[PDB]
């Protein structure tokens, strides 16, 4: 029973799901059957649903936030949820390179936005 | 016996020492429960059963220290 | 000591009085309640039924 | 009081481990369960061991609050030889909590007995 | 799917988002921003609703 | 005098135990009224957990306190 | 040797007064911290902490009866 | 001889208690102050409890003291 | 003789103070259990293999100091 659906489309919608090991914004955590009420934020991870068997599907979520109702209910709220093979190689290590450089070489909110790009970016490769 | 009769005095008190862990084993699988039956979900399942084993294996302490106390 | 547990006790035992009575409502006192709806239910539907 | 106290409870404790082995006579399957290793035959400080330590919990109880009680005669003659009034306050409120621990022990050794019943059924 | 209604939705602020009744039954971190966070990201959020159903 | 000097050491030792019978009572109740301000565990539900087991907490500093006043 | 004993049976008594110490604190501390959360004030946490501090106080005033008795009696 | 040797040793083990009266008074003082920052307990309210808890706590180091200095 | 006598008393007396150790062994594990498995879903399986394992390591001190106890 997850109710993952983001800002454009919806994932799992029905209740038609068992596991959901999604990044929040502590640890790498996983919803099983009846989890507690946890409503923490996400964070950019990786959100591999594991339905029943080993039918995982490794969603790429660029972060969002994991409500978890009382009645079983997990409804992973992100807002960006693509596949792992969506992202090319060639393209990820052309982004990486870009934010680095960028990063402490200015003022105002550049410096900010490309010290948090590179952590993202650094993840989703090395989950590939 | 003078010295026969002090020492079972004494093997009485130092042997009762061993109190503080039984004493506060039973209130920490009390207290962690407590908290825990508060949501998600209910108390008289799941949990009932850890905390009824729980507290009758951590008391098995107390009873064999007070066996050789009043046997001294 | 006995003089303290007697007026002690004696001021426990009037709260606990009205505590008993009240607790009763809904028990001894419900039980009217209830069989009177129950008597006035059966009763439209007697009323209903030979109609 | 208190030698009554000690006889009774030892009767109660030993028709907790017969009644056990009675009914286990027609479905056993041990008591424990199982794991990675074999260590649990020497831990065998329950069910029949766990009998003696639950009824002693009785006579135990009986012993430390007869004391509490007992000790008004020492303290009586510090009072009528700061104000006399603090023992009439600790006496009041020593005397609710042994009341009180009455039902809390009878509770306590129903809740123990329930145990064994579901245990040597299942 | 022909007439329509003016309808309205409200926005709570930062300090009405954590004086609400059971805004502590959720395992929320004090420490970081989570009163201010979850207050003006239901903005953007009811801004982008009212801008699709208008 | 051997035997009269040990009786009077034999209830001071044996008192060290009180201090896992007097941080339990507390340590139950800490529990309890950190998670009662959770709603809405108030009349009962709770209130049985705690009674019963600050009992069982309490049981070995009585059963302690017995073997100490016996000598 | 039994007036060196009763010396000794108040001043080793005394080890117990660790648990009552600590406790009064123990229980301050989860109602002082729980009552920030909105809006345990009046009674219900106010009440419990007065109730509860005498079941860890109990164990302090029945060790120091035994340890008063046998410089007195 | 026997009565004033042990009257040093009144005074000695009867001390020990100091570690509850010691630490009870942090106990306190760390919820109080982790807690005063969450806004806004401040004038009254908490200050209430975390006064009147820390003479509770307090009265565990005076008893101890006073059988201490009675022997000595 | 006196002396073997005498040291024969204090030696399960002193030897029982290790019970503080085992019986809060059991209870840590008892808590952490217990609020572990509200967080679904290891109730009868995975938390409770390493449950039981977990017990009979904590156990085994209490078991061999005992037994110096009533050897002595």
């Amino acid at each position: 029973k997850v109710s993952l659906v983001a800002p454009h489309q919806a994932i799992f919608t029905n209740k038609e799901v068992s596991q959901v090991n999604l990044p929040a914004s502590s640890g790498e955590m996983g919803v099983l059957a009846n989890h507690v009420p946890t409503v923490e934020e996400l964070a950019p991870g990786v959100v591999e649903v594991i339905e029943s068997s080993g039918t995982a599907s490794k969603y790429f979520v660029s972060g969002g936030f994991a409500s978890i109702l009382p009645g079983s209910k997990l409804s992973i709220s992100t807002v960006e949820a693509h596949p792992l093979d969506a992202f090319s190689s060639e393209n990820i290590k052309s982004l990486l390179a870009e934010a680095q450089k960028n990063a402490s070489s200015a003022d105002e909110t550049v410096a900010a936005e490309a010290a948090i790009e590179i952590e993202v970016l650094e993840a989703l490769q090395a989950a590939v | 016996m003078q010295l026969v009769l002090a020492a079972k005095y004494i093997g009485a008190a130092i042997a009762t020492i061993g109190l503080t862990g039984a004493g506060i084993g039973i209130a920490i699988v009390f207290a962690a429960l407590i908290n825990g039956t508060s949501r998600n979900p209910s108390l008289r399942n799941t949990l009932f059963p850890f905390a009824i084993l729980g507290f009758a294996l951590s008391e098995a302490t107390g009873l064999f220290c007070l066996m050789i106390s009043f046997l001294l | 000591i006995l003089l303290v547990t007697f007026l002690g006790f004696i001021a426990l035992i009037s709260k606990t009085v009205a505590p008993l009575y009240g607790e009763m409502a809904k028990n001894r006192t419900d039980h009217v309640v209830g069989l009177l709806n129950q008597a006035r239910a059966d009763h439209v539907n007697a009323v209903k039924t030979r109609i | 009081i208190y030698i009554i106290g000690i006889s009774v409870s030892l009767w109660i404790g030993l028709t907790i481990l017969g009644l056990f082995l009675n009914k286990a006579v027609f479905f056993s399957l041990f008591v424990p369960s199982g794991t990675p290793l074999p260590l649990v035959p020497v831990l065998v400080l329950i069910e029949l061991l766990s009998y003696t330590a639950r009824a002693i919990s009785l006579g135990l109880r009986l012993a430390a609050n007869t004391l509490s009680g007992h000790l008004l005669m020492s303290i009586l003659g510090n009072l009528v030889k700061i104000f006399g009034l603090i023992p009439l306050a600790g006496i009041f409120a020593i005397v609710i909590l042994e009341f009180a621990i009455a039902c809390i022990q009878a509770y306590v050794f129903a809740i123990l007995t329930s145990s064994y019943l579901k245990d040597s059924i299942y | 799917g022909v007439a329509f209604e003016p309808s309205v939705f409200p926005s709570f602020s930062p300090i009405s988002i954590e004086e609400s009744p059971k805004l502590s039954e959720f395992e929320l971190e004090e420490d970081q921003a989570i009163p201010t966070s979850l207050s003006q990201i239901s903005l953007t959020n009811a801004i982008l609703n009212a801008m699709a159903e208008g």
